Formats: C-alpha cells, sequence, structure tokens
C-alpha cells in the first residue's frame, strides 16, 4: 500500500484546504521516497514553508523550489539532482504528480501538478504519483495563476507530512 | 531574417545571397579595418543567429581574427549562462525553454527554435542580442588593423 502525504495550502497566510498525494513507490521508488522525505521534512529540510511559483491555467502548478524559491532552486535528499528512474506512467489527465526538471536527469525538488492531460510531457518528466483527495484545491489555486506562470498571490505550504 | 508578411505576422525568409557577398566583398577591400562595423550592423538587420553565422563564416583568411571572435562570443554566452540561471520546466504548449547562451549564438538550437523565439509576443531577441556579441568581438580583433 502506497505511501500518503499531505499539503495544507495556503493563499497569501489564510487557509485554502488539504490537498492528498499517493506516491506510487511500486514503480519509482527512489522518486516517490524522495517527495515523501521532502513532506516530512525528516532530513531537516523540505517543503514546509516554500511556494507554488509557477502556476499557469489549464496546465499545471509548480513547486518544491524551497532554496531560491522561483525555479532555479531545490534539491533532493540523494544530492543537488538524481537520474530519471523510469518514465512508466504517464501524463493521463488530471491530479498526476510529476518531477520538474532542466532536463534528462535533473530531478531535484521541484514538482508540478497537472490540471489537465498533458501527453506531450510523457518520457520527458517522471510521474510518481496523483491526487487522491483534494483536487478542488489544486483546481483553486488555478485561479492565482497567469499564462505565464507568475502568481498574483503567494500561494504557500503551510504545513506537510505523511498520512500513510 | 525576421519580416513581416501580407497577413500581419512575423515569418522566416532566408538570407539573401547578395547580402552575404556585399559582407564578402566589404571584407576582402577592407579586411577588418572600423568602417567593417557599421557595415556588418546594416547588412545583418532583423538576422537570425542562423544568418550571423552563415555572414561569419564566409570570410576567407583572418584565421587569427576570427578565432579572436569566437573566443569573445564565448565569453559573452558563458556571461549570459552566469547572469540567467536556467528555470526549472515542463513547458507549456506555445512555450519555449528559455534561450541558453549556446542557443543565442545558434550552436545548440536549431532555425526553428530561433524563429520561435524571435517570434514570440513578448519576442526573446536572441537575434539581435547575438549581433552585439558580434559587434563587440569586432571592435576587439580591429586592432589588428588599426
Amino acid at each position: 500500500v502506497n505511501p500518503t502525504v499531505f499539503f495544507d495550502i495556503a493563499v497569501d497566510g489564510e487557509p485554502l484546504g488539504r490537498v492528498s498525494f499517493e506516491l506510487f513507490a511500486d514503480k519509482v521508488p527512489k522518486t516517490a521516497e524522495n517527495f515523501r522525505a521532502l513532506s516530512t521534512g525528516e532530513k531537516g529540510f523540505g517543503y514546509k514553508g516554500s511556494c507554488f511559483h509557477r502556476i499557469i491555467p489549464g496546465f499545471m502548478c509548480q513547486g518544491g523550489d524551497f532554496t531560491r524559491h522561483n525555479g532555479t532552486g531545490g534539491k533532493s535528499i540523494y544530492g543537488e539532482k538524481f537520474e530519471d528512474e523510469n518514465f512508466i506512467l504517464k501524463h493521463t489527465g488530471p491530479g498526476i504528480l510529476s518531477m520538474a526538471n532542466a532536463g534528462p536527469n535533473t530531478n531535484g525538488s521541484q514538482f508540478f501538478i497537472c490540471t489537465a492531460k498533458t501527453e506531450w510531457l510523457d518520457g520527458k518528466h517522471v510521474v510518481f504519483g496523483k491526487v487522491k483527495e483534494g483536487m478542488n484545491i489544486v483546481e483553486a489555486m488555478e485561479r492565482f495563476g497567469s499564462r505565464n506562470g507568475k502568481t498574483s498571490k503567494k500561494i504557500t505550504i503551510a504545513d506537510c507530512g505523511q498520512l500513510e | 531574417p525576421i519580416v513581416q508578411n501580407l497577413q500581419g505576422q512575423m515569418v522566416h525568409q532566408a538570407i539573401s545571397p547578395r547580402t552575404l557577398n556585399a559582407w564578402v566583398k566589404v571584407v576582402e577591400e577592407k579586411a577588418f579595418s572600423p568602417e567593417v562595423i557599421p557595415m556588418f550592423s546594416a547588412l545583418s538587420e532583423g538576422a537570425t543567429p542562423q544568418d550571423l553565422n552563415t555572414m561569419l563564416n564566409t570570410v576567407g583568411g583572418h584565421q587569427a581574427a576570427m578565432q579572436m571572435l569566437k573566443e569573445t562570443i564565448n565569453e559573452e554566452a558563458a556571461e549570459w549562462d552566469r547572469l540567467h540561471p536556467v528555470h526549472a520546466g515542463p513547458i507549456a504548449p506555445g512555450q519555449m525553454r528559455e534561450p541558453r547562451g549556446s542557443d543565442i549564438a545558434g550552436t545548440t538550437s536549431t532555425l526553428q527554435e530561433q524563429i520561435g523565439w524571435m517570434t514570440h509576443n513578448p519576442p526573446i531577441p536572441v537575434g539581435e542580442i547575438y549581433k552585439r556579441w558580434i559587434i563587440l568581438g569586432l571592435n576587439k580583433i580591429v586592432r589588428m588593423y588599426s
């Protein structure tokens, strides 16, 4: 049974709602372990307090750059970056959780949550999970995006950890 | 070059062989004297980085000078990367990756990506930026020719 993580999402400091994710650790164990450990903050760094710095409506919400907060940063629990584990899972629709990267084998901490079917991302980004509960929160985050990704309000991970 | 068509938009046209030849003839007569810098800049309006490299790769001789130039373009490419850190993706449909140094100089970018940057809205003017680099390079190598 797959690990489960949650995020409490907030906008300009005020609660929005909790989103929960199943992580497909059977298919991509190292990539799922990275995201889970970063969500509990058990190695002393991770997602708590960081921002969704790039939201593009009809596309995805991207966060996880906890070092530089604009997409130029981030790190994994394996070091600066780790390899693409496989591309077994594909971008089949809304709620898919996938690794943002700067090219092959440059997975760090940045991730995205798809708000549509993003087929052309197949084989480029590692898919490692899916939204289990709270797709309405991600649909409500979309509102605060823009076509170039800049957000009109600070969308933050107020808190996070492991449910299961 | 990139140009406007009857319907409104900017579209690619191939470099004129007559432009190329004019450039070739300026170098034969003047070498790399100062006066070639304004010539180059006039002859390269709206040029893509691929056009700019065609112009440079037509020059016969002046090998010392051409290496100097390439080394100067290479410094500017590295400095561009130093000042424009890469932003992690995914690329939205209609969008393009952000150009690296190597892309602006035409080494790692195809003509279609160059057209892509130069015709986006807002435009990333990889032609104009590369031309700036080249013109700095020319302003260095013209020392060998007073």
